[PDB]
């Protein structure tokens, strides 16, 4: 056999050997950004009720899924290597897992520039002074030449502190100071 | 290189990219302490490897680096092995420096061809009595050695060592398959204080392997392997007559059964391994007499429950020659060594292997110590006085024969005063086809206790009164 | 459900288009290996049960096809493959070697020789897995096979064409009645009655390579190595290699049956196969049945013994006479294995362990050895006789200072001490029938026991000397006619007043 | 998880380790340094012998003579709270709470307490090792540690054998046995003895775990239920009971 190029992020399951086998093709020849403008149209038009059905309807056959299928990525806009891995899709009879192959790979081709983002969960959205001086020390940690993402949620259980993960780094500052108080107990 | 994705209990997953090691080779965890060495057994696909430990396999953390020998396990082998103590990887373990030698040999290797086999029985003479006349030992055969503690079998093991480096010249190794940490510390100031290991000079005439019983079930199995290729150097590269000491070989196949099942395999027949027959082939095969010379082993032999046709007990009774059995009835009756003489077989005890000179004076030994056996119980129930005359002699000589089986050893001269007598093979069956005859009746019985050969009888009476 | 072939190394041949550098129909790869079986993608032409051969020099046998790989059973040691290797298609199922140019060699189960001789030069080869004979062809056995022991030859007598199997304990004597059966026929090999004639095949599964080799030496020493093949796999070869043993033996025997010779064939053993094709079952992940066995042991050693069958005269005339040996745990006829080859061979003899030990050699158990078919075909000298002591073997038997019990405990002891006999030396046909005919007319009814050995010693040694051309109208004619028995009622009454006792 | 000392820091037993009991003391003798097991069924004094062996050294442990002193642990593996609250009384009762710890991982608590608890007392009795002292250690009782393992296991779904249990109950119970260890005076003259208590199911010692420790172990105490009833107590049976050491950890006296 020859050897196969891996990827930053490494997932497992039936999704993310179809997720490899791509990324081990389209980082050779050059094709990682073609084929992820291509992957994010071919989620548009599978989800319609004419296609949506008979894909996963088991009564039909193999053969004629991928005939009405070998000509509708063929006429459109794509020759690429593309074209075979739908072909090989409907082959196995894994064309209903074709939503986990493509959002495997977007997070797959994300971490190329990606950052993994974070998660503030304290309460209300604040003024914009704090937004900007958090974006801006969080800048100082990555160290890596990347725009860092990032998303705020709104739980109230937590009693006037935040917590923050960063990737997988996890700081904590919350109401877990208050249960920091069985040293008045247990001693 | 090579990385760790899987680590469960004691069996680890290495992953490779482009050098894919085959089965058998050996692996080597970096970044640690000790040596880790990993053995590969299974090729699992996408570039994947099945890996069973040979230490501790705490502390490891999935993604670390591994590299590869290319080769599988090598040892320090060579002559200045003699009288130092490894483990199966062929690190020392008794902190006398580290052994240095000339050339290594491999662990996993195959079986003599056809071509280079024996075409001849051949009779290996060790000295005593009792063995060379009644149970003789084939040169190349495999031997059982019944018995246990409190009978006198470690004596056994160091008087064997000594005669063959005397009338043969061939030295010998220890394998201490899964022993106990304080009985393998005894034995090793047991032959320190008998002389035939030395920790001055260059005169030490054993190698010691000890896998001892604490160690992983992976580094159990392979240490009755590592003590093979050792007395593999002295038959294929000097041609001497080794001997091979096994304790035991039921704790060799009871590793292998833990192998076997940590690897995911449906086990065979009442607990065991599905390869029972083949790891006892791939093993106790490579312990033959060549052309250039001979491995001759001798093996402790304990039988779970009490069942002689056990799987594990009889797979093992295929491939010997000779059992002897050490019993304790006959250490409380005073003789030394507990040979017992009518439980013990040969196979090689035939007209057309010993001769008839052999033949016929051991073939009557044991059908006069029966008779004894069987009027011993008349005189115990009934009483002694109404037997023939002609019975009165039978069991006043099996009473010089079975006194005459005793032998003083010279790993003993510190503790019972007396000289070790080494007989040779011409003067014992000299001796019993004179006994038989009633020519020396009528000397005492204790003219016959613990001496050498028939000439040292006689000068014995003349010291009585 | 995640796929044999579901694996990176082959979605990339199939993403990055489909690559033309790459046969995948009479050549493929191997995926993974370490059980034993291989799995091997590609190879899309292959048949089943086909040799294929690997990279480093390995033989493989096609067992398993599936719609993603192929599962070859490898012959050897697996150590030499690797994953990422290339297996050839050969294009044949599995054949051996064959034909008249065997006779003198010492190979093994896939038909190399390993005696260090050269190559063995044939021009035919069968195949292992080919199909017993009809019910037309066979017929009822009639030639008589001889053994040359005195205990079988005369109370459980053997034909060309009848399995008989051979079974006991270990350290019976299992072995030392197969080897004078290759040695006896050193007396018709050797002659010009072309139709009396017989080879011999001699297969050793599971023994130690030490014990072979100190066989081909006593046959070697006999003049006996000139018609004797040797298939070989000891303990040592892989499992395979010993379950496909009798297999290549067997077909080295369909030889001769098909074109008018007579063969012979010992399988020795056949418990060490069936510990075999357990392995290579439970390595497979199959249910096992009674004593941890796979369902189809039965069909293991019923499709191998129902070769040996004697063909009508319109087919050649041929036989194959087979010889199984069973080894038991302490005398179990009751076992799995002992019950599945009693159930097909046409007879048993036994061996007792605990009259091995008492002296009496070889240990045959009088009471439970039968054969059935095999005993219209024997000489009618021979019926003549051994028709008597058959009666007075049994009426021993039940009685185990009285009236009518103090004669049959006296000669039914000298009738057990006339059927000893050492090692290794086959006796004739014509030199039994009157050792047995002393024993059975009433002429050593006066002896001592201990005194029968001595006797038989003497008498045979004479008689092949001053009678030899009047011991020859026996062997010739066939038969004890009434001129031959009052003829030897005179050598035996002279001999006994010259025999010193 | 540490490790057991090699071939070259041990030393060959010679101090008397003294129970109490006249029959022990006579005919199957333990030394300091030995492992001896206590087999036997259900309801035969197992823990009582177990019990006034610490009881016994408290003449040496109230005393001048240091190197004859005895430190006692006692390792409960899935027992009731009331009962180890009953345990604790009779050796508060007889003053011998002073030199002992007691590690108690009981019933209720969960499957993995009652596997790491053999090993929390190993580590408590080598720090006395370790330093030139000595000690002694009951476990009570294995035959319920293989059982909270095996639960683990095939709960982690890995590959069972004999009686379910997995492939490696030899290696759980080997590597805390050799622990025990008689040291030598360059590195402190320390010691440790271990007792384990192993019990039987209608006399069978021939199962999978009366088999592993009895293979380890150096020689068994196997109490029976027929002489307990019969008058003989404390109900030793001394004709399957030996010691391996031998007449070598007696006084000269006894
Ligand atoms: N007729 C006989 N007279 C005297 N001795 C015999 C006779 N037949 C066999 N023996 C002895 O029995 C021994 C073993 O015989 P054999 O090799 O046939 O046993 P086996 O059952 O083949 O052993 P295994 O099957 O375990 O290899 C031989 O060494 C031989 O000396
Ligand atoms: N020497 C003795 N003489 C008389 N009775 C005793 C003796 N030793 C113990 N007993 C009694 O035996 C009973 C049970 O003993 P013990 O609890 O020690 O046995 P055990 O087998 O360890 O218990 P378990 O089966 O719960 O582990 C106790 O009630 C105790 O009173
Ligand atoms: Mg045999
Ligand atoms: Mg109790």
């Amino acid at each position: 056999f020859a050897k196969l190029v891996r990827p930053p992020v490494q997932i497992y399951g039936i999704e993310g050997r179809y997720a490899t086998a791509l990324y081990s093709a389209a980082s050779k020849q050059n094709k990682l950004e073609q084929v992820e403008k291509e992957l994010l149209r071919v989620a548009q038009i599978l989800k319609e009720p004419k296609v949506a059905a008979s894909i996963m309807n088991p009564y039909v056959k193999r053969s004629v899924k991928v005939k009405s299928l070998s000509d509708m990525t063929a006429k459109e806009k794509f020759s690429p290597l593309t074209s075979n891995l739908i072909n090989l899709l409907a082959e196995n009879g894994r064309l209903s897992s074709t939503p986990g192959v493509i959002s495997a790979f977007s997070t797959m081709m994300s971490v190329h520039r990606g950052e993994v983002p974070c998660s503030v969960t304290t309460a209300s959205p604040l003024d914009e002074a704090t937004l900007t001086e958090l974006k801006t020390v969080l800048k100082s940690f990555l160290s890596k030449g990347q725009i860092l993402k990032l998303e705020v949620k709104v739980d109230p259980s937590i009693m006037g502190g935040m917590i923050v993960r960063i990737g997988e780094k996890y700081v904590d500052m919350s109401a877990k100071t208050k249960i920091q108080k069985l040293s008045r107990a247990m001693r | 290189t090579g990385r760790i994705v899987a680590v469960i209990g004691a069996v680890v997953d290495v992953q490779f990219d482009e050098g894919l090691p085959p089965i058998l080779n050996a692996l080597e965890v970096q970044g640690r302490e000790t040596r880790l060495v990993l053995e590969v057994a299974q090729h699992l696909g996408e570039s994947t490897v099945r890996t069973i430990a040979m230490d501790g396999t705490e502390g490891l953390v999935r993604g670390q680096k591994v590299l590869d020998s290319g080769a599988p396990i090598k040892i320090p082998v060579g002559p200045e092995t003699l009288g130092r103590i490894m483990n199966v990887i062929g690190e020392p373990i008794d902190e006398r420096g580290p052994i240095k030698t000339k050339q290594f040999a491999a662990i996993h290797a195959e079986a003599p061809e056809f071509m280079e086999m024996s075409v001849e029985q051949e009779i290996l003479v060790t000295g005593i009595k009792v063995v060379d006349l009644l149970a003789p030992y084939a040169k190349g055969g495999k031997i059982g050695l019944f018995g246990g503690a409190g009978v006198g079998k470690t004596v056994l093991i160091m008087e064997l060592i000594n005669n063959v480096a005397k009338a043969h010249g061939g030295y010998s190794v220890f394998a201490g398959v899964g022993e106990r940490t304080r009985e393998g510390n005894d034995l090793y100031h047991e032959m320190i204080e008998s002389g035939v290991i030395n920790l001055k000079d260059a005169t030490s005439k054993v190698a010691l392997v000890y896998g001892q019983m604490n160690e992983p079930p992976g580094a159990r199995a392979r240490v009755a392997l590592t003590g093979l290729t050792v007395a593999e150097y002295f038959r294929d590269q000097e041609g001497q007559d080794v001997l091979l000491f096994i304790d035991n070989i039921f704790r060799f196949t009871q590793a292998g059964s833990e192998v076997s099942a940590l690897l995911g395999r449906i086990p065979s027949a009442v607990g065991y391994q599905p390869t029972l027959a083949t790891d006892m082939g791939t093993m106790q095969e490579r312990i033959t007499t060549t052309k250039k010379g001979s491995i001759t082993s001798v093996q402790a032999i304990y039988v779970p429950a009490d069942d002689l046709t056990d799987p594990a007990p009889a797979t093992t009774f295929a491939h010997l020659d000779a059992t002897t059995v050490l019993s304790r009835a006959i250490a409380e009756l005073g003789i030394y060594p507990a040979v017992d003489p009518l439980d013990s077989t040969s196979r090689i005890m035939d007209p057309n292997i010993v001769g008839s000179e052999h033949y016929d004076v051991a073939r009557g030994v044991q059908k006069i110590l029966q008779d004894y056996k069987s009027l011993q119980d008349i005189i115990a129930i009934l009483g002694m006085d109404e037997l023939s005359e002609e019975d009165k002699l039978t069991v006043s000589r099996a009473r010089k024969i079975q006194r005459f089986l005793s032998q003083p050893f010279q790993v003993a001269e510190v503790f019972t005063g007396h000289l070790g007598k080494l007989v040779p093979l011409k003067e014992t069956i000299k001796g019993f086809q004179q006994i038989l005859a009633g020519e020396y009746d009528h000397l005492p019985e204790q003219a016959f206790y613990m001496v050498g050969p028939i000439e040292e009888a006689v000068a014995k009476a003349d010291k009585l009164a | 459900k995640t796929g044999t072939a579901e694996v990176s190394s082959i979605l990339e041949e199939r993403i990055l288009g489909a690559d033309t550098s790459v046969d995948l129909e009479e050549t493929g790869r191997v995926l993974s290996i370490g059980d034993g079986i291989a799995r091997v993608h590609g190879l899309r032409n292959v048949q089943a049960e086909e040799m294929v051969e690997f990279s480093s020099g390995l033989k493989g046998m096609s067992l398993n096809l599936e719609p993603d790989n192929v599962g070859v059973v490898v012959f050897g040691n697996d150590k030499l493959i690797k994953e990422g290797d290339i297996v050839k298609r050969t294009g044949a199922i599995v054949d051996v070697p064959v034909g008249e140019e065997l006779l003198g060699r010492v190979v093994d189960a896939l038909g190399n020789a390993i005696d260090g001789k050269g190559p063995i030069g044939s021009k035919t080869r069968r195949r292992v897995g080919l199909k017993a004979p009809g019910i037309i062809p066979r017929i009822s056995v009639r030639e008589p096979m001889q053994t040359g022991i005195k205990a079988v030859d005369s109370l459980v007598p053997i034909g060309r064409g009848q399995r008989e199997l051979i079974i006991g304990d270990r350290q019976t004597g299992k072995t030392s009645i197969a080897i004078d059966t290759i040695i006896n026929q050193k007396r018709f090999n050797d002659g010009t009655d072309e139709k009396k004639k017989l080879y011999c095949i001699y297969v050793a599964i599971g023994q130690k390579r030490s014990t072979v080799a100190q066989l081909v030496k006593r046959l070697t020493d006999a003049d006996a190595m000139k018609y004797t093949i040797v298939v070989s796999a000891t303990a040592s070869d892989a499992a395979p290699l010993q379950y496909l043993a009798p297999y290549s033996g067997c077909s080295m025997g369909e030889y001769f049956r098909d074109n008018g010779k007579h063969a012979l064939i010992i399988y020795d053993d056949l418990s060490k196969q069936a510990v075999a094709y357990r392995q290579m079952s439970l390595l497979l992940r199959r249910p096992p049945g009674r004593e941890a066995y796979p369902g189809d042991v039965f069909y293991l050693h019923s499709r191998l013994l129902e070769r040996a069958a004697k063909m009508n005269d319109a087919f050649g005339g041929g036989s194959l006479t087979a010889l199984p040996v069973i080894e038991t745990q302490a005398g179990d006829v009751s076992a799995y294995i002992p019950t599945n080859v009693i159930s097909i061979t046409d007879g048993q003899i036994f061996l007792e362990t605990e009259l091995f030990y008492k002296g009496i050699r070889p240990a045959i158990n009088v009471g439970l050895s039968v054969s059935r078919v095999g005993s219209a075909a024997q000489t009618r000298a021979m019926k003549q006789v051994a028709g008597t002591m058959k009666l007075e073997l049994a009426q021993y038997r039940e009685v185990a200072l009285d009236a009518a019990t103090q004669q049959l405990l006296s000669r039914g002891v000298r009738l057990t001490e006339l059927l000893k006999q050492g090692q290794y030396a086959p006796m004739a046909i014509e030199e039994q029938v009157a050792v047995i005919y002393a024993g059975v007319r009433g002429y050593l009814d006066k002896l001592e026991p201990s005194k029968i050995t001595k006797f038989e010693n003497a008498f045979l040694s004479h008689v092949i000397s001053q009678h030899q051309a009047l011991l020859g109208k026996i062997r010739a004619d066939g038969k004890i006619s009434e001129e031959t028995d009052a003829k030897l009622k005179e050598i035996v009454t002279n001999f006994l007043a010259g025999f010193e006792a």
